[PDB]
């Protein structure tokens, strides 16, 4: 149940993918930590919620 | 892979094209990167946001509340050998602001506690020492009227017993909420006023709250029997958010919090001075 | 080449129809078109009613006036509809009822006018009060109706304690409710400013932390318009011209029936 | 275990 | 019903979903969920309560 | 063998249910089920509302109590539902509505007692009125609402001409209306024998000569009960017993949508 | 000797499957945690112990 | 081990 994921390296030693493991020891999935392996998205929903979305070469009034 | 996007090369224009005019009447923020108005460079884009993800903006342990409770002799008088708090993100202001950039969220809680003890009187010897009892009090079930009357016997509420300097004490909490996300302002009231009412206390209620209990009480108590010298301790109480979703972004408060609605009443002048023309 | 244009729009629904000639495109509020509620995520058990056309049309609300003077209007959903034909009596007759909407605002002047209005649609818009008590407006005086309320330039605290009005009481620059007006374009909007539209179209769907809810005691969206650049024109000092609010509910679907629910506003 |  | 063979009635029983005035008449209460029972050889009639509810769970 | 019978019934519609031990079967008038206006037959062009479930259940009107003297009641559809709940609504918001009904009569009593109603639905029920003036009651008169009218067992001229009441004079033996009483038979009916059954439950087609008409102009069927055999019990001579009649809409639909109608009863 | 089973999850991070891991340290069974796999039943022995049942539709009494 |  072990998980494997890669590490992110910042500063690098004078030594490559730098693996972590994981291993969940408790039923309910609240008692977990944060993976902070989290996506994005994007945000035209809020920048640009238009029913026509035009280029932004284009006029915008037309 | 998480970089920003990288810079093109752009040069030279003269067209028909022009993404510096728009009109933000639409409703929509013109989405112009430095190449539409200037010439750049190719710049291979290391950059990324992993930093402002919305678990890590949360992701840190809040103090909520600070809960003093006493041990020393039962005596007649109002004391605090247990006290009660009632759950809340609102008797602080730091993550209470935090979580108020978003109208709902959907998350896990860890709590963590911290607990500090000292003496008060010069001396009247020591203590040994003292394991203090957490007891969550959901809405509906019996509170204490005193530090060991039977509700403390636990066998359904869920208790935490911690021992006086053993690490800082811990527990997670899944999402508990009785809606599909938890409701950071809500617009309204939990009753109604009739007109067959018989009087207008029966339909009146505080605007914006919803549940008189909401997710109930934390009764803290020190266990032991007191000593001959009191010991007074405080609980501090941190929140972690975990497993984080929010939705609607809304204005970050502005003016200082009146209590737990958006009421306002001093200090209605956030911005400071500086003249159009200076830098 | 045969001449559409983001600027020239008709809106039908129901039975009614509203063209406009001078609109700035229009929203659809976080990218979504208003929805019934699917099998999935239902919630009360109960078959519900759709009344449909008969409640999914455009209702207009009263005329108000723009004048140098106004700090600015707002009105809570479905509030403002709770009286309009047979949308009101649905919403009255039902515990629960879900509702999206598209609301057109309306304020034409002439090319030497000038003016901006910012029309923002609001998630949970919950405002201020008028006193030291804290969460006391009450209900009639939270929920005005089609009439809406009012921002004011300052707070003026109610001090009769004795008989509390129990108001809002709205300060425009700070949104009525403690944030800087500045940043409430992070809510869906648009702004009429009468040298470029002469309307302003946003559709909502239906957002709240539920499926359904009581739309007599809670309200989904507020619609604030605040004056952002005041009215003004040639040289006169008393200029004053309409603004008028048509709104529809869409999507409409109930559960719940029984017999009425009157509120006591007076 | 499982590497991702 | 525990009244004698004899006995005959038909009786109205109602739910009415929050939010208005509790019922305090038969032309009120048919308004909301109802079942009318005629007394009869089945001694018994049920009604069921359908879950009606904003949240998705009610405290008790 | 499992053990049902066409004395025991439930009638569910919307969010009500009717439950018979003591039924005589039930009639589907004139053979036909309600149903909706085909494209075929359709012929005002608006898209109709179908409040479904909001309309279609059944309404308990008040409940009338019969006695060795009466002589019977009359009620009419839709005039009878015209003020239940949102059956009432989008009868008097829409200019023209269409609906079939579920009739169901209580009438329950004992073993040792006695007496025989007729209940016969009537499509276009005239009724004959009150004096020397032909076709002469007044809408307000006609339409009594879920209150109904009586009959009686004479032709009782009303005389005051100078203030007329403007009444009808429903005559129990001529159904009211110039016919004798026996062959009302040809009419959708059933009989509440007492010794026999508790209930009648009748089903009503729309039966007009349009597809869809004023609601509020015109009464499609008449619903008239009748002691065909008087009440009598033991040896007492001022027995009671309640006549419960509860209807339900089925399938209702509205075209012409626009403001209320109000009608002038008082 | 490692269990691996599937958690429940309830609310998710903005990042499928979550397994935890279980050893058992002790030879009596008595030291064991407790699972919480439950398994249900049927409620009939006690809301219909009837020795012919009859169905919903049909009269209870024939 | 034995996933389940
Ligand atoms: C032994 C200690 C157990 C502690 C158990 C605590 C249970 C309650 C956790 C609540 C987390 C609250 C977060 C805030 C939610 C609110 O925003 C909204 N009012 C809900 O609609
Ligand atoms: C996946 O889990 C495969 C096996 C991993 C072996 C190492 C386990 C370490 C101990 C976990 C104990 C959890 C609590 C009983
Ligand atoms: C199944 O158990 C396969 C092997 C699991 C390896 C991890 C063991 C961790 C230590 C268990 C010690 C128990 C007490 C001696």
């Amino acid at each position: 149940g072990a998980q494997v994921s890669s590490q992110k390296v910042g500063a690098h030693e004078n030594s490559s993918t730098i693996n972590y493991t994981t291993i969940n020891y408790y039923k309910d999935s609240a008692s977990n930590a944060a993976s902070k392996q989290d996506y994005s998205q994007d945000p035209s929903k809020f920048t640009e919620p238009l029913k026509d979305v035009l280029i932004k070469t284009a006029p915008a009034l037309n | 892979q998480d970089s920003l996007p990288d810079t093109k090369a752009s040069g030279p224009a003269h067209s028909k094209e022009v993404p510096a005019l728009t009109a933000v009447e639409t409703g929509a923020t013109n989405p112009l990167a430095p190449s539409d108005t200037v010439q750049t460079r190719h710049v291979v884009q290391r950059r990324s946001r992993s930093e402002s993800t919305i678990e890590s903006f949360f992701a840190r342990g809040a103090c909520v509340a600070i809960i003093e409770v006493d041990n020393e002799q039962p005596t007649t008088r109002a004391q605090k050998l247990f006290a009660m708090w009632r759950i809340t993100y609102k008797d602080t202001v730091q993550l209470r602001r935090k979580l108020e950039f978003f109208t709902y969220s959907r998350f896990d809680m860890e709590f963590t506690f911290v607990v500090t003890a000292n003496f008060t009187n010069a001396n009247n010897g020591h203590a040994l020492n003292q394991v203090y009892q957490i007891m969550y009090i959901p809405p509906g079930a019996p509170t204490p009227k005193s530090w060991d009357d039977y509700t403390w016997q636990t066998s359904s509420n869920p208790s935490i017993f911690y021992t006086y300097g053993a690490a800082p004490a811990r527990i997670s909490v899944p999402y508990v909420g009785l809606a599909n996300a938890y409701s950071h302002f809500y617009d309204g009231f939990a009753k109604v006023p009739l007109k067959t009412d018989a009087n207008d206390q029966i339909g009146d209620s505080l605007y914006s709250a919803m549940t008189v209990d909401d997710f109930g009480v934390l009764a803290v108590r020190v266990v032991n029997d007191h000593n001959p010298t009191k010991v007074t301790s405080k609980v501090r109480i941190y929140m972690k958010p975990k497993h984080v979703r929010v939705w609607c972004p809304r204005p970050p408060r502005a003016v200082p919090y009146y209590g737990p609605g958006v009421d306002y009443r001093n200090n209605l002048d956030p911005l400071s001075e500086k003249g159009l023309t200076t830098y | 080449a045969c001449g559409y244009s983001d600027r020239v729009l008709q809106l039908t629904l129901g039975n009614s129809t509203i063209t406009t000639q001078e609109a700035a495109n229009s929203v659809v509020a976080y990218g979504r078109w208003p929805e019934f509620i699917r099998d999935d995520e239902a919630n009360p058990v109960d078959q519900p009613t759709e009344p449909d056309v008969a409640t999914c049309r455009f209702y207009t609300l009263d005329t108000v006036m723009w004048g140098k003077e106004s700090k600015g209007w707002w009105w809570k959903l479905p509030d403002a509809l709770r009286d309009m034909g047979l949308f009101g009596q649905n919403m009255y007759y039902h515990y629960l009822g879900r509702s999206g909407y598209t609301v057109h605002v309306q304020c034409n002047a002439s090319k030497f006018h000038q003016g901006a209005l910012g029309v923002f649609a609001i998630p949970e818009y919950c405002l201020a009060g008028d006193s030291d008590k804290q969460r006391y407006t009450s209900y009639a005086n939270a929920n005005p109706g089609e009439r809406g309320g009012k921002f004011y330039s300052q707070f003026n605290k109610d001090n009769a304690v004795t008989s509390p009005k129990r108001e809002f009481c709205p300060v425009d620059y700070l949104l009525g409710c403690g944030v800087l007006l500045g940043n409430a374009f992070v809510y869906p909007h648009q702004i009429i400013n009468l040298r470029t539209n002469n309307s302003a179209t946003i559709v909502l769907p239906y957002v709240n932390a539920l499926a359904i809810d009581s739309m007599v005691k809670h309200n989904n969206w507020g619609i604030a318009i605040l004056p952002l650049s005041p009215l003004d024109f040639a040289q006169d000092s008393s200029v004053e011209i309409p603004i008028t609010v048509t709104i529809a509910p869409m999507c409409s679907e109930f559960n719940g029936l029984r017999n009425v629910t009157a509120p006591k506003f007076q | 275990i499982s590497e991702v | 019903f525990c009244g004698s063979m004899m006995a005959t009635g038909k009786i109205l029983v109602a739910y009415a979903p929050p939010g208005a005035q509790p019922p305090t008449s038969r032309k009120e209460a048919m308004l909301g969920t109802h079942v009318i029972w005629d007394l009869g050889l089945q001694s018994s009639c049920t009604m069921v309560v359908p879950w009606i509810s904003n949240v998705t769970y009610r405290q008790t």
